[PDB]
RNA sequence: GGAACUUGAGUGCAGAAGAGGAGAGUGGAAUUCCACGUGUAGCGGUGAAAUGCGUAGAGAUGUGGAGGAACACCAGUGGCGAAGGCGACUCUCUGGUCUGUAACUGACGCUGAGGAGCGAAAGCGUGGGGAGCGAACAGGAUUAGAUACCCUGGUAGUCCACGCCGUAAACGAUGAGUGCUAAGUGUUAGGGGGUUUCCGCCCCUUAGUGCUGCAGCUAACGCAUUAAGCACUCCGCCUGGGGAGU
């Protein structure tokens, strides 16, 4: 087991209650890998010096959890699956 | 990868008369001590000192200077050499550099000088010669 | 015979940063070209400028940063 | 995998067959077997619309419901077995009702594996859930042109289609060979790009495994008479003096465009012949 | 990795004394340990060129280090090799 | 051969960084093509030109889409790796190196014919890919001739996956291991200390690596604690040129 820190991207023009939607299942999908919470900060909208797929600006939202090790490798094309998402990336927490 | 330490510490003297350092160290060894002690007594070097530590060394020598420059030695080599063994009778033994030099010639008796080595009528291995 | 002009700056009030959550520091780091700026004005040492590169390249790929822009 | 025989005989020198690892059990389930007599490519009329078919060997034809009509009900793969009538090879998957039916089967599953026919299904290989759940640029199989059908596009083994994206009329898809058609969002089709890619490596090696094929032998057309072939006559390897390459039917055949200039498809091809 | 209480436990079975960190036992026992990774490691991956190089000079450790060992005390060798299932 | 020792060596504990290897995913910029908008006679190329592209509306510009390849700037006689060689990012598995009190093993070391593995680029076999670059080749120029240097194109190749081939100025044209031998001035990562909480200055000690130079070596050029210096151990190799690496 080791520590991870984790950002995302939500879609910026989504309705509240899909966000509530896609957060509850990205922490059901979480906690469904065994990634034990730690801490987490919520960076919210933020302007974009570039447009990914279109979007002039996005969503940010972190999470940092102690875990495989073996649940990333399955986090990540959940990650995937989801049109609302638009980044995620996984990096290990060594600073 | 310090295949034999007396060579080495025969490389050591050289390179110490070629430095003119006042002294330097060497690794213990009976071996090393007698025949250090054999130059002890052909005065080629000044004094020896062994000077204990855990578990081997460390000796001390301490290079002869003469009063006008000079090294003292204008030569050392050792013929001996592993991966060529050597052996000499006890008539058969050179005397080199003339009546100057002298052989340093291990024997059943213990390590020797040519001369004593005559007197003694031993042969061994050859060690080393030093001129 | 020696010193460097705008030195370091960083480890007198570091370290470990950051690696990569801050956006102040790094939008400090960045040039008006888009570029990290050279250790001759940044003043860091090799090894910290390279892990500072790849943080900085992580913070591209959190898109906190421009990669391009105007000079 | 490829099994390369020793050169016991003139026929060992060249031919190989497949390492049917995929095979499970010996027997197919008698419940889903059908008959399939042999037409031998003749005309209900008797007379042979098509030259050098029968005389293979006697196959028996397995259910298969390509058209997955049942919905939100998960399966499961039990066996996997050999397919005479196509090179794709058959996977049985038993569903929760405890109905069984024969499936196509994409390379990389494994026995035992959940499947679900419905829309709500998941990414993972074997499911078959409609166009419009679809993320762009996934590989997908079997296909179909309009719901309920059954999927007659990707079913030979080892052919592929990708998603090049989409809209709300119509989805766009790649075919194989890079032909492109906007197929209706509300049509179902199943990732995964279809198994035993290895069958075109697979070397026939003698005259005698085509027989059991069965592929008749076609005489070339030069050798031919002249009444029964446009490049017949001529003495001894007639050249093809006669203008234009050419069929004994009367159309040419090299590089002569058979297509109809006026069809309903046309509509739908947005691009054609990339060689 | 192998993961250290792994290691652990692999050192105290093997050990002549209550605090033999060193011995040829615990060496070639964690040198084992490290070469069945590294072959499980290089049966996962054909390409490894380096990893089997690098198996190759373990390999040629593990021979120096057992051939030593036949030539101090046959006894405590039979026994080890008996209990690892290793050597021919 | 018996009995011992830790300094060679190995292992451990506590740390240190590295384009190390392989697998999977992902990134943005640009070239090119396609689609449309905009707008019109040039565009492109050379020493000069012409071939070529363009009123069937190019080039240019705006937007969108597609595909492949490479990772700018960071980047540094920086780093890693045995060599060859490795330069976007993330994750997965994993090799190697260095430092430090110091625990343990107590010579368990070095080299190494045969043998085995790895091994640039080009090439060959099979299945894919192919944006650009580009042998062969086509055309236009240059010239007495131009089977070239130049330009406009362009196949194989260059790319991936599974194999073969095992050649390079594969160079540092300097084999591997170890000991010793003035120094100096940087850097790459560590360790200790002498004031200071720190910052930071100073001194020392390891290993990597750059340059300048004392002794010493030299046909000369130069080398020079990274010897080509002084010594040791082992393997590879040389015996006039051409004929012939035939």
């Amino acid at each position: 087991m080791r520590k991870y820190e984790v950002m995302y991207i939500i879609r910026p023009n989504i309705d509240e209650e899909s966000k509530k939607a896609v957060i509850e299942r990205f922490n059901n999908v979480l906690t469904s890998n065994g990634a034990e919470i730690t801490g987490t900060k919520d960076w919210g909208k933020r302007r974009l010096a570039y447009e990914i797929n279109d979007f002039r600006d996005g969503f940010y939202q972190i999470v940092n959890v102690q875990s495989d090790a073996a649940a990333v490798q399955e986090f990540d094309r959940l990650a995937k699956i989801s049109d609302d998402i638009i980044r995620h990336i996984v990096v290990k927490e060594e600073e | 990868v310090m295949t034999d330490p007396i060579a080495d510490m025969l490389t050591r003297i050289r390179n110490a008369n070629m430095v003119r350092h006042e002294k330097l160290e060497i690794p213990a060894s009976k071996l090393k001590r007698e025949i250090a002690e054999i130059l002890k007594r052909e005065g080629f070097i000044r004094d020896v000192e062994f000077v204990e530590d855990s578990k081997q060394g460390i000796i001390r020598v301490f290079l002869k200077y003469g009063q006008n420059n000079e090294r003292v030695i204008t030569g050392l080599k050792r013929i001996s050499k592993p991966g060529l063994r050597v052996y000499a009778k006890s008539n058969e033994v050179p005397r080199v550099l003339n009546g100057l030099g002298i052989a340093i010639i291990s024997t059943s008796q213990g390590v020797l000088t040519d001369k004593e080595a005559r007197a003694k009528q031993a042969g061994g291995e050859v060690l080393a010669y030093v001129w | 015979r020696a010193k460097r002009r705008k030195v370091c700056y960083f480890t007198s009030n570091g370290i470990t940063h950051i690696d990569y959550k801050d956006v102040d520091l790094l939008k400090k780091f960045v040039s008006e070209r888009g570029k990290i700026l050279p250790r001759r004005v940044t003043g860091t040492n090799a090894k910290y400028q390279r892990k500072l590169t790849a943080a900085i390249k992580r913070a591209r790929q959190m898109a906190l940063l421009p990669y391009v822009s105007g000079e | 995998a490829i099994k390369k025989y020793k050169p016991t005989s003139n026929g060992r020198r060249g031919m190989t067959t497949s390492d049917f690892a995929e095979i499970t059990t010996d027997k197919p389930e008698k419940s889903l077997l059908a008959p399939l007599h042999k037409k031998g490519g003749r005309n209900n009329q008797g007379k042979l619309t098509v030259r050098h078919q029968g005389g293979g060997h006697k196959r028996q034809y397995r259910v298969i419901d390509f058209k997955r009509d049942k919905d939100g009900i998960p399966g499961r793969v039990a066996t996997v077995e050999y397919d005479p009538n196509r090179s794709a090879n058959i996977a049985l998957i038993n569903y929760a009702d405890g109905e069984k039916r024969y499936i196509l089967a994409p390379k990389g599953i494994q026995v035992g594996t959940e499947i679900m026919s419905g829309p709500e299904a998941d990414i993972k290989v074997g499911n078959a859930l409609p166009l419009i759940n679809i993320p762009v640029g996934t590989v997908v199989h079997n296909i179909e042109l309009k719901p309920g059908k059954g999927g007659q596009l990707v079913r030979s083994a080892g052919t592929s289609a990708q998603v090049l994206g989409k809209e709300g009329k119509y989805v766009l898809v790649r075919l194989n060979s890079g032909e492109v058609r906007m197929i209706l969002s509300a049509c179902r089709a199943s990732i995964g790009q279809v198994g035993n890619e290895q069958h075109e490596l697979i070397n026939i090696g003698k005259a005698g495994r085509s027989r059991w094929k069965g592929i008749r032998p076609t005489v070339r057309g030069s050798v031919m008479n002249p009444n029964d072939h446009p490049h017949g006559g001529g003495e001894g390897r007639a050249p093809i003096g006669r203008k234009s390459p050419m069929s004994p039917w009367g159309k040419p055949t090299l590089g002569f465009k058979t297509r109809k200039k006026k069809n309903k498809s046309d509509k739908f091809i947005v691009r054609r012949r990339k060689n | 990795a192998i993961t250290q209480e792994r290691k652990n436990q692999l050192i105290n079975e093997f050990k002549t004394h209550e605090s033999d960190t060193g011995s040829p036992e615990v060496q070639i026992a964690i040198l084992t340990d490290s070469i069945n990774n590294l072959n499980e490691h290089l049966r996962t991956h054909k390409k490894d060129h380096h990893s089997r190089r690098g198996l190759l000079k373990m390999v040629g450790k593990r021979r120096n280090l057992l051939t030593y060992l036949r030539n101090k005390d046959v006894t405590r060798y039979r026994e080890l090799i008996n209990k690892l299932g290793l050597r021919r």
